[PDB]
């Protein structure tokens, strides 16, 4: 991990989709 | 006539100096006896600015505080000669030659009133005492106690300071083989005042302490007012100690070094190679 | 040999940096990670010089391994920027390993790397380094949270199993730099930290170290500043 | 009535309203409307308002004396319920009554500022000066008693 | 009696030396600060009475004795501390 | 006078609106008309928008403002006093009946609106200030707004740092943090570091040449 | 400087009365009012030496300002005010800092006129910084020392 | 030569004419800031007109 920004683009998209279907 | 009319006593270095001189000259009236003399300066005002002092003939018998001789003529004439020269000049009060406070002075104070309103007791000692001035200023205060007679005539100390005129101050320096020890000025003075406070604080605690033992056994007379005030110091007990710190100075020194070093470093590089050639130059320059 | 100790200020800038590094090695194996870190850091800093350049690369090799064992993390980013970059390169993998919290990556890389260190005699340290990554990891989790479950810590830090994870977290805790308690039969770690410098005296303590260090600079500066110009006036002023 | 209010001693509303109500109503005067303001037939309308005022006085004196207080102790001192005491406080600060940091959960109430190192320092600085002044003044008084006329 | 370098006494003793109804206690306690018998504050979230000042004991041989010993303890603190601080900043003095 | 109506409402300069209305007055003075009375009113409107209706209540009276014409003077008096009482009830009751007048002059409608949301904040700040860990329910009674509506308002206010607290949703209390405890020496210590930092950085780059 | 003179005239001088007066004293040159003063000064005695009779006892009375230094040396204000002082200076120093930075490249140079452009000799940052550091230093230590020392003796 | 260098008042000694000391610029300014002890008799109650002129002067 040199910069969090590359990884973060995938994270935010992925995390929302899973989280939404389940709880939210 | 008012006793109450003092809360500040400012004295010139002249009056303080003057008493020392009068002791020897007067024919050494003092020791067991006392020399009290008039103080010339401002009066009829709150802050007392004492311009000068001179001796008055006095023979004191201390033990019996009802017997004394004081020169009646002296105050009147002396006030008139001085008035013309400076009209601020009046009879401010009288000095007492100590060694410290007494009850004998009470008796002495009453007669001073008829001549001039004053009752100010300045105790200017010719004998060195205190780390500071052996001068105390006292204003006669009336307080009730419940140990002895009700309503006593006593002295409460009122703050003493110093003055000096501008020429006169430079004169104070001229006589000394120093300037002064303190003034609470820069880095150096400021600390000297702190250690002077600390020694001065230790001297203060001991006067009170020694006295309580004596009351405890071997009885001395006491007042309700002094005993209470001492108790209060214990009761007031501080709270918590916090804050205050610096470090600023190291940057100032550090920046200063590189500016002076700039020249040095350059001189270093030139100087080393020059060192063998310099011997021929130095010799030549030195020769004639 | 070290016990004789003498080293004057009129010593050259290269001899100082060399001297600091050597001591730094001796300390680090004895298990003074704390003292070792300090001497080695001073060495890089004190001589920028020009004979130092050659030596500095050696200082950077040791710099990264000691500091990580003591419990602090640096960035790979810091190291890359100077032109002594070429010696820092395997080192970038190690810095990242400790920082992400990745026990498994960190030790395996270091075991193989251990050969290079042997010439120096740093190699005995490489073994101890397996522990420090887990410790660094626990430190970020402990400060951050209040009570966080045992399963969460095991996934992020890259611990071997949930059974490994309780024991190892405990060992860090004893030292007191982590300052937690771990509940084995309840499977959470609790933070004993409820830390703040909002207090009475405590900010002065923080300020105090900075203030102490400044004095050492001030005296060194004052003493040194006057002595060269007075000399040149005295002899050859150029 | 005068003696009580001027002293910084606190009251209870029950007693205050009860004993004074008959006594004060009787009073009269020349140039006012009747008398008005805790007195007469007119003055009674005014009386209702006093209720706020006896409680107002109580909190103003309480704030100094009880630096820290529980909601129940405060409520008791004031002679009100909890609910009356907390509502009133909001209006009171506007009228010019002290600062408080009253609780709804009946915890700590600081009529003084709530914990600061500055608060500890202010008292400390005050206390420090007093100790120094008193030891010096007493020293000067002490000598006289020692020497007497001249015989120690 | 209990304060003289301590400063707290519990609130609790007052009510045990009152023996009267609870509402009346607040009045008594506050009435004492006001007249000039005592100075201080009362803290009822610790249920203790803190006194800043406790009134000096009206003339006795005993009153004089209590004071002397405490003050002697203090006398020793000034002398020691004064000498200590003087060694360091020897240079600043000049 | 018209230009001032724009200045206050659209250009958000309460200051300009007022100055323009002085100019208008000067022009009116040479003659007299009912338009002179309106410019005095419109000055009054800026203060409301400024969020100080309380100041309007002091200036307006039955002796000074009611003597001059319009509905607008009676309309101004009631909103200023309603705000002074500090209740949403007194404030809404004035707005509703006045609303028809509010429409006629574009300046009244807009100025009151901004004051309306604000009115809520002013009632809360007042209650909250000499209270710590007080319920939303207790404060909500004085404002005369719902417990829930207040919860929302506190949240916003905490972000501005107008009282510096945190809203506890787990018990339904507004806990407000200790009064600033930061000593002057401590605040100075950050500052100390700025002075030194700037100097050493600048010095160190040139200094590099020596070794 | 106090000098005592006697005044004679020119006629007396040529007879040789004038040299007698001048003998046995140590000179010193003054000029507070041009050569005309100096001519009279030489003619008179020419700055006669004044010494002072004193003994150690009298000197000591003149040295100390008052008795009250004993209390006063210890006396501190309010802590808040001390803390304010520290804060005021720091802010002041921070301003000067920018000006120091350009300066450091030389500022060892003679003549303030030349220095004005080169190293910001107009409102000299070295001087400003040194004054700020001296006042801040002595006050903070003395105020800390006093309060802390008093607290241990009293409590 | 700092705040001495540009045009300023300075103190000189009389009998020599020498430059003893410096003074700041504020010292020895001829008359004090006037129209606070010698204010005029006139307002914008003497002129309500010349509107364009009134607008201009106030801004400028």
């Amino acid at each position: 991990n040199v910069e969090d920004d590359f990884s973060n683009q995938l994270r935010a998209e992925l995390e929302k989709h899973g989280y939404k279907m389940e709880t939210s | 006539m008012p006793e109450l009319a003092v809360q500040k006593v400012v004295v010139h270095p002249l009056v303080l100096l003057s008493v020392v001189d009068h002791f020897n000259r007067i024919g050494k009236v003092g020791n067991q006896k006392r020399v009290v003399g008039v103080l010339l300066g401002s009066w009829q005002k709150k802050v007392l600015d004492v311009s000068n002092s001179f001796a008055v003939p006095f023979d004191e018998d201390d033990k019996d505080d009802s017997v004394w001789f004081l020169d009646h003529d002296y105050l009147e004439n002396m006030y008139g000669m001085f008035k013309k020269v400076n009209a601020r000049e009046r009879i401010v009060g009288w000095y007492h030659t100590g060694p410290k406070l007494h009850k004998n002075d009470i008796a002495i104070n009453e007669l001073m009133k008829r001549y001039c309103p004053n009752s100010v007791l300045v105790i200017i000692d010719v004998k060195p005492k205190d780390l500071g001035l052996p001068t105390e200023a006292y204003i006669s205060v009336e307080e009730v106690h419940d140990d002895g007679t009700p309503t006593s005539k006593t002295f409460e100390h009122v703050t003493s300071e110093i003055g000096a005129e501008e020429a006169e101050e430079v004169g104070v320096e001229h006589l000394l083989r120093d300037i002064k020890d303190t003034t609470v000025g820069t880095l150096s003075q400021r600390i000297t005042n702190q250690v002077h406070g600390l020694k001065g604080l230790n001297s203060k605690l001991l006067d009170i302490r020694t006295y309580l033992e004596k009351v405890a056994s071997g009885k001395l007379p006491i007042n309700h007012h002094i005993i209470y005030q001492l108790q209060d110091v214990f009761n007031l007990l501080p709270d918590a100690s916090l804050q205050e710190f610096v470090k600023a100075f190291y940057l100032k020194t550090n920046d200063q070094m590189v500016v002076v070093y700039l020249a040095s470093l350059i001189r270093s590089v030139v100087a080393l190679h020059n060192l063998i050639n310099n011997k021929i130059a130095n010799r030549d320059a030195e020769k004639k | 040999l070290v016990s004789k100790s003498v080293f004057p200020e009129q010593a050259n800038n290269n001899e100082w940096a060399r001297y600091l590094y050597y001591t730094g090695r001796i300390k680090a194996i004895q298990l003074e990670y704390s003292e070792a870190r300090r001497t080695m850091t001073n060495a890089l800093r004190k001589a920028p010089q020009h004979t130092a350049v050659g030596f500095k690369q050696t200082v950077h090799k040791l710099l990264i391994v000691v500091e990580l064992l003591l419990g602090e993390i640096p960035d790979r980013l810091q190291f890359r920027q100077p032109s002594l970059k070429r010696s820092l390169m395997p080192y970038f993998l190690l810095t990242q390993a400790v920082r992400t919290g990745n026990l498994a990556k960190f030790n395996q890389v270091l075991d193989q790397f251990g050969e290079k260190f042997q010439t120096d005699g740093t190699y005995t340290l490489i073994i101890r380094l397996r522990h420090n990554v887990i410790k660094t990891g626990v430190r970020m989790i402990s400060l951050s949270y209040s009570r966080i479950s045992l399963a969460d810590i095991a996934q992020k830090l890259q611990l071997d199993s949930p059974e490994d994870a309780e024991f190892i977290v405990a060992k860090a805790i004893r030292d007191g730099v982590i300052e937690a308690s771990i509940n084995h039969e309840k499977g959470y770690v609790q933070s004993k930290e409820m830390i703040d410098i909002y207090s009475t005296r405590e900010p002065q303590l923080a300020f105090h170290q900075r203030i102490s260090f400044c004095l050492d600079i001030h005296n060194m500066s004052v003493k040194a500043m006057r002595f060269p110009p007075k000399s040149y006036n005295k002899d050859l002023e150029s | 009535l005068l003696k009580l209010f001027t002293t910084m001693e606190l009251m209870r509303w029950s007693t205050l309203v009860e004993d004074y109500g008959v006594e004060l109503r009787k009073g009269s005067s020349e140039t006012p409307a009747t008398d008005v303001f805790s007195s007469t037939e007119e003055g009674e309308k005014r009386w209702k308002d006093l209720k706020n005022r006896v409680v107002e006085h109580n909190i103003r004196i309480m704030a100094k004396y009880y630096t820290r207080i529980t909601m129940k102790r405060m409520a008791q001192l004031l002679d009100l319920s909890v609910d009356e005491s907390e509502a009133f406080l909001s209006n009171l600060v506007v009228n010019k009554t002290i600062f408080a940091k009253v609780d709804r959960l009946a915890g700590v109430i600081n009529f003084q500022r709530p914990k600061d190192p500055n608060n500890l320092l202010n008292d400390w600085s005050q206390k420090l000066n007093s100790l120094m002044s008193l030891v010096n003044k007493t020293t000067h008084l002490i000598a006289k008693e020692e020497m007497i006329h001249n015989l120690q | 009696t209990r304060p003289a370098n301590h400063r707290q006494l519990t609130f609790e003793e007052i009510a045990k030396s009152a023996k009267i109804t609870v509402n009346k206690v607040e009045l008594l306690v506050m009435k004492a600060l006001s007249v000039g018998l005592v100075r201080g504050s009362i803290d009822e979230v610790d249920k203790r009475v803190h006194m800043t000042w406790v009134q000096p004991r009206v003339l006795d041989l005993q009153q004089i004795k209590g004071m002397k010993d405490r003050l002697e303890l203090w006398c020793t603190d000034v002398k020691s501390m004064e000498l200590l601080v003087e060694h360091q900043a020897q240079d600043i003095l000049t | 006078m018209q230009s001032g109506i724009i200045h206050a409402a659209e250009e958000k300069d309460w200051k300009t609106a007022y100055s323009y209305f002085y100019e208008a007055f000067e022009g009116y003075d040479s003659i007299d008309s009912p338009k002179a009375i309106t410019s005095l009113k419109y000055m009054l409107l800026c203060k409301i928008m400024l969020n100080t209706p309380e100041d309007v209540q002091a200036l307006v009276s039955g002796k000074l403002a009611l003597r001059y014409a319009g509905r607008q003077t009676e309309a101004l008096k009631c909103v200023a006093q309603a705000s002074k009482n500090r209740s949403l009830a007194d404030f809404e009751k004035a707005l509703t009946d006045y609303r028809a007048e509010l429409r006629d002059d574009p300046i009244i409608s807009t100025h009151l609106a901004k004051l309306y949301d604000n009115l809520l904040e002013q009632n809360l700040i007042r209650v909250i200030e000499p209270f710590s860990r007080v319920q939303i329910e207790h404060i909500s009674s004085l404002i005369k707004l719902s417990k829930a509506d207040v919860e929302r308002k506190l949240s916003q206010m905490i972000l501005d740092k107008k009282f510096h607290g945190i809203l506890d949703q787990g018990e339904g209390v507004l806990i407000i943090f200790d009064e600033p405890p930061v000593d002057k020496t401590y605040e100075a210590a950050l500052e100390t570091i700025q002075n030194m930092s700037k100097v050493v950085d600048s010095l160190y780059n040139k200094a590099k040449k020596l070794t | 400087v106090i000098d005592a003179f006697r005044l004679i005239n020119a006629n007396m001088m040529v007879l040789g009365h004038e040299p007698r007066q001048t003998t046995s004293n140590l000179g010193h040159l003054n000029k507070p009012s041009i050569q005309a003063l100096i001519h009279g000064l030489n003619r008179h005695y020419y700055s006669i030496t004044i010494n002072y009779r004193k003994n150690e006892l009298e000197q000591k009375m003149l040295l100390n300002l008052h008795k009250k230094s004993w209390m006063e040396g210890l006396t501190l204000q309010d802590y808040s005010e001390h803390c304010k002082h520290n804060e005021s200076v720091v802010k002041e120093m921070l301003e000067l800092a920018k000006n120091y930075n350009k300066a450091v490249e030389e500022e060892d140079k003679m003549t303030p006129e030349q220095l004005a452009i080169k190293n910001v000799g107009k409102q000299d940052p070295k001087r400003h910084l040194e004054e700020h550091v001296d006042v801040l230093m002595t006050s903070n230590i003395v105020q800390c020392l006093a309060a802390m020392l008093d607290t241990v003796v009293f409590k | 030569r700092e705040l001495l260098k540009p045009n300023a008042s300075v103190a000189l000694h009389k009998h020599s004419n020498a430059l003893v000391d410096v003074l700041p610029p504020e010292a020895d300014s001829s008359i004090m800031m006037l129209t606070s002890d010698q204010k005029p008799d006139v307002m914008y109650a003497d002129i309500g007109g010349m509107d364009i002129q009134k607008q201009e002067v106030r801004e400028a």
